[PDB]
């Protein structure tokens, strides 16, 4: 009956209400080509979509819409979600309800241009806008515990007790995974394999997404590094090509645990959780540290549950028992808890309309929302 | 309705028809007979008056469409298939001539990289157009052209004509009417594109190695057989000299430049994603190509220079195929341009009409604005 | 071991040298190797045929000129090891490499393994006593003498900009691209084969690049010049034929601004300068609008300061007080600063000797460059 369309900065992600894993699986990006006064063969479009783009790369400028969980370019944004109904899924937004997600301490202006344009320009029958971190709660299965997610958009943190969101103890992060690769694009550059152009973006994503892991002491992993060979693993490219690097598998990610190498003088991941829960309320601090939920595709690199384990336990008193909730399905959480919440007979009565939109206008969603 | 000219201009030849024809109904050479005349005059040159340039592609359009098309083509459209940096000075002389003298209804200045591609079917490929003055390559990804990552060295069907006119020169045995060698100082072009079709036979890498070593301190010299000639003076033409012309198309020492380096150079500049396809889609075009035994030495030198430090950093292993078209090497970009115009009535709108013209002023060249 | 330390400015198109304390540098050449194109029987033991400096200028015809550099990075280290062997040798300074310590510039962000390969050289085949590499940016300002301010710079190889401000250099502020002098010669090559007069060989591409220094201005309204017919001016080569250059000529340089003509993407010259400014913190910005200093030879194209400052204009915040500063001497600005810094008793603090080189190795130089 509904529809659940997860729109993330990298993959955006979309299905049906009540299922098990989204079907609309692909990058959003809008890859416009090298415009020049020579003709094109046989017709060709104008700006490509998805899997589109990213199966034709080599020329086309790639340009994300979303940028750090904040749509810069509307019209590309829309282009997406046209991609995503018509194309992929395969149905008409009238027919369907929508539910959407956006990150928490978003601006108030965008969850307003991103209804007026589902109900506008789409027509869509009932909408709804989400946080993403009350959904990877949700599909976790618990009512209780913190959420830190993070995707390529936006780190943040969601403390949550007996379903009871702290809206006040919520702390949005400027790191994110695509920092993360623009981080890994620049040490490649320092050991002579320079990625300028933004085909090769998504390569050295590739790679972060294949060989980098969190060290679980950063020293200990450069003294290694130094010494021995054998952690120096070789990927190869589309192209022939294959490369070799040593130190930049564990220092790509340990940018979340360390912000002074990006240069953004902010607290790390780690410690980003801890000040979270602080904030809380003194009583229910224990069930925050004992459910500390990850969520996203930036925790999917390998041993960062352990690296979580490690500077949490660091940080907080030595008589708490720490414990990361870390599942095999954290990728695509976000989107499973929008399914199990799109089921539910609850939702039903929570959804915006038609006739209330009108009534109303865009500035009837910040009360639905929370 | 309404089937579409196709011109494909050149220096030495020009390949002209109707479009939805396997193949052109004719291919009279470029150069035009005059009244009172030594010699006859080339029609496509560059660099030169503009007045004059008008007057002789008059000349030249006015004896094709009567003996090619036998029609007027002011009924239907034309597709004048233009090798890309054909100077804008020849193209601009072209949009006059078609619009102002003769009133045609639409024109056409498509490249001929991409209509060659378009013979094929398929969207992505490294092209080789080898014709008469130059040797260009312009790989193609997905329809668009790649301009940047380019090459092309003066090595063409010229480049060998004056080889062949000094090397024969330097050795020749002409017959009486026995010795007397050097005794005309020149000999005609026609003569030596006769020469170059059926004399000229092309060596493989092993033989093209062992006539470079024997250039700089002899095996396999044979064959050779005399060329009949007018006026009886016969000249009794050599067999290591004919291989010794061919090989200098691919020299590589001292310049770092030949045909099979060029394709290397091209796929150096293209990006990594592109690459692959490019390697795997190697396509072959123009009028040195049609030569005997071409392709393996081709494909054999581009090998051999991937085995080479300089090129295995960045290529390295790759599986270069070589998809050869329906029609002849030297006729696929005219093929192309029949396709692209017999076809879709709808892909004639985006080009240039006389209502565009006359208010505008130009056909919009790859330019800024 | 204090002499009077040696000045080596790098460049992929040019290269410099002297002495320390002087006011210009008396030994200027352009950086290539030249081999004979008829070569001899053997292909190993060459005699007779390398020319570097004046005799390859002289000599351009005989030659196949080859640049062991490329944007800002050296491909062919065996030319680079004869050209500095020359610069040393009795043709040249008429110094040994024994006595003087030793002053190098590199672009920023270029791969640490040329770096280290360059140290190598100096310090195994030639026995240098100290050596000490630095950036282009640092030495402009030493040469205009202030400490403030953004270094746009545009050499042959590479075209970056690195704000500083009172002595303190930005490192995540740093924009870098691969369009420079080269490649401008490279597109007007391209374009004179749309006017008729193609080139090819090596030592026939330096009369492109001897058209670009001559002939070659930049409009203010570039889509206004294209509407326009042009003139068709003239010019003589070296052989005796007349050039019609005609649209080319504005053509060509107009790719620092517009990349697009290119088919690969880059930021450009004007967004490179905004950007930089732009990454940096918010109270610095305004003081490094009105310190922009430029330098390198592509700087030198006519109206290229005022299209410059028209980009600035356009994408920069209204009402500021935009500063484009451009000393008379802008090819040796870079050089000039050496001179000056070699000449500063603090220099001995910061060089590496071939004592610490050889008890640490690399990391010792990688720490005191950064």
């Amino acid at each position: 009956a509904a529809l659940v369309v997860d729109n993330g900065s990298g993959m955006c992600k979309a299905g049906f209400a009540g299922d098990d894993a989204p079907r609309a699986v692909f990058p959003s990006i809008v890859g416009r080509p090298r415009h020049q006064g020579v003709m094109v063969g046989m017709g060709q479009k104008d700006s490509y979509v998805g899997d589109e783009a990213q199966s034709k790369r080599g020329i086309l400028t790639l340009k994300y819409p979303i940028e750090h969980g904040i749509v810069t370019n509307w019209d590309d944004m829309e282009k997406i979600w046209h991609h995503t109904f018509y194309n992929e899924l395969r149905v008409a937004p009238e027919e369907h309800p929508v539910l959407l997600t956006e990150a928490p301490l978003n601006p108030k202006a965008n969850r307003e241009k991103m209804t007026q344009i589902m109900f506008e320009t789409f027509n869509t029958p009932a909408m709804y806008v989400a946080i993403q971190a009350v959904l990877s709660l949700y599909a976790s299965g618990r009512t209780t515990g913190i959420v830190m997610d993070s995707g390529d958009g936006v780190t943040h943190t969601v403390p949550i007790y007996e379903g009871y969101a702290l809206p006040h103890a919520i702390l949005r992060l400027d790191l994110a995974g695509r920092d993360l690769t623009d981080y890994l694009m620049k040490i490649l550059t320092e050991r002579g394999y320079s990625f300028t152009t933004t085909a090769e973006r998504e390569i050295v994503r590739d790679i972060k997404e294949k060989l980098c892991y969190v060290a679980l002491d950063f020293e200990q992993e450069m003294a290694t590094a130094a010494s021995s060979s054998s952690l120096e693993k070789s990927y190869e490219l589309p192209d022939g090509q294959v490369i070799t690097i040593g130190n930049e598998r564990f220092r790509c990610p340990e940018a979340l645990f360390q912000p002074s190498f990006l240069g953004m003088e902010s607290c790390g991941i780690h410690e980003t959780t801890f000040n979270s829960i602080m904030k809380c309320d003194v009583d229910i601090r224990k069930d925050l540290y004992a459910n500390t939920v990850l969520s996203g595709g930036t925790t999917m690199y390998p041993g960062i549950a352990d690296r979580m384990q490690k500077e949490i336990t660091a940080l907080a008193p030595s008589t708490m028992k720490i414990k990361i909730i870390a599942p095999p399905e954290r990728k695509y959480s976000v989107w499973i808890g929008g399914s199990i919440l799109a089921s539910l007979s609850t939702f039903q009565q929570m959804w915006i309309s038609k006739q209330e939109y009108d009534e109303s206008g865009p500035s009837i969603v910040h009360r639905k929302c929370f | 309705e309404k089937t579409a000219v196709v011109i494909d201009l050149g220096e030495a030849f020009t390949k002209c028809g109707f479009a939805g024809e396997t193949g052109p109904r004719c291919i009279i050479p470029s150069v035009i007979k005059k009244a009172g005349m030594p010699k006859p005059i080339k029609v496509v040159q560059y660099n030169i008056n503009t007045e004059e340039l008008y007057s002789y592609l008059k000349e030249f359009i006015h004896i094709l469409y009567f003996r090619h098309l036998l029609v007027n083509p002011r009924d239907r459209r034309v597709v004048v298939i233009e090798s890309v940096l054909c100077p804008s000075h020849f193209r601009e002389t072209l949009t006059r001539v078609l619009f102002k003298y003769f009133e045609v209804p639409s024109v056409l200045l498509a490249p001929s990289h991409l209509m060659a591609l378009l013979t094929l079917g398929i969207n992505s490929a490294m092209v080789l157009d080898c014709g008469y003055r130059e040797s260009l390559v312009l790989p193609i990804y997905e329809g668009i052209p790649v301009l940047n990552c380019w090459g092309a060295l003066p090595l063409g069907g010229k480049a060998l004509h004056k080889e062949l006119e000094t090397q024969l020169l330097e050795q020749c045995t002409v017959d009486t009417g026995q010795s007397l060698p050097s005794v005309m100082g020149s000999i005609p072009e026609g003569v030596l594109e006769d020469i170059k079709v059926r004399t000229c036979f092309v060596s493989d890498l092993t033989r093209g190695l062992k006539i470079q070593a024997a250039k700089f301190n002899r095996p396999s010299p044979p064959p050779n057989v005399d060329y009949p000639l007018d006026g009886e003076k016969i000249l009794h033409v050599l067999g290591s000299i004919r291989d010794s012309v061919v090989e200098i198309l691919f020299e590589q020492d001292n310049e770092e430049k030949s045909v099979a380096t060029l394709i290397l150079d091209s796929l150096m500049q293209c990006p990594i994603d592109t690459r692959k396809q490019l390697a795997e889609n190697l396509v072959i075009i123009g009028g040195t190509s049609m030569l005997p035994g071409f392709l393996h030495r081709l494909l054999a030198e581009i090998r051999y220079l991937v085995e080479k430090p300089k090129y295995k950093k960045t290529l390295g292993t790759k599986t270069f195929r070589i998809h050869t078209p329906p029609a002849k090497a030297n006729c696929v970009a005219w093929l192309g341009g029949a396709i692209f115009g017999a076809l879709q009535d709808i892909l004639g709108s985006r080009s240039v009409s006389k209502e565009y013209y006359n208010q505008t002023g130009r056909i919009p060249d790859w330019c800024s604005l | 071991i204090a002499n009077q330390p040696v000045v080596i400015d790098n460049g992929s198109g040019v290269i410099k040298a002297g002495f320390a304390g002087d006011q210009i540098p008396k030994y200027c050449f352009p950086n290539y190797v030249g081999r004979p194109k008829h070569v001899r029987v053997m292909a190993g033991a060459l005699e007779g045929d390398i020319f570097i400096g004046p005799k390859a200028e002289e000599h351009r015809g005989l030659l196949s000129i080859r640049y062991p550099m490329e944007h800002g990075i050296v491909k062919d280290w065996n030319d680079m090891e004869r050209i500095w062997q020359y610069v040393y040798s009795k043709e040249q300074l008429q110094t040994f490499s024994e006595e003087h310590p030793v002053l190098l510039t590199e672009a920023p962000l270029n791969p640490r393994k040329n770096r280290e390969r360059a140290a190598e050289v100096f310090f195994e085949t030639f026995n240098v006593p100290a050596l000490f590499i630095s950036m282009q940016a640092v030495l402009s300002l030493y040469a205009t003498g202030r400490t403030t301010g953004v270094v746009l710079d545009s050499g042959d190889g590479v075209t970056h900009a690195v704000p500083i401000y009172e002595g303190f250099a930005m490192p995540h502020s740093i924009m870098r691209i691969d369009i420079a002098g080269r490649d401008v010669s490279r597109f007007l090559r391209l374009y004179l084969r749309k006017e008729g007069y193609d080139f090819h060989s090596s030592s026939e591409f330096e009369i492109v690049k001897a058209i670009k220094e001559r002939a070659c201005y930049l409009s203010i309204n570039p889509q206004k010049d294209e509407t326009l017919e042009t003139e068709k001016a003239q010019y003589y080569l070296p052989d005796g034929s007349t050039i019609e250059i005609g649209p080319s000529r504005f053509r060509a340089p107009e790719l620092l601004f517009r990349p697009d003509l290119i088919g690969e993407e880059s930021e450009g010259i004007h967004e490179v300068l905004v950007f930089a400014i732009q990454k940096s913190d918010m109270d610095l910005r305004r003081t490094l609008f009105s310190n922009i200093v430029l330098s390198g030879g592509s700087t030198l194209f006519k109206g290229f300061g005022d299209r410059l400052l028209s980009e600035v204009k356009k994408l920069a915040p209204k009402d500021v007080k935009i500063r484009i500063s451009a000393p008379q001497e802008r090819l040796y600005s870079t050089w000039i600063g050496g001179s000056i810094l070699a000449s500063l008793d603090t220099f001995k603090k910061m060089w590496v000797s071939k004592k610490e080189y050889e008890e640490d190795g690399a990391r010792s130089i990688h720490r005191k460059t950064f």
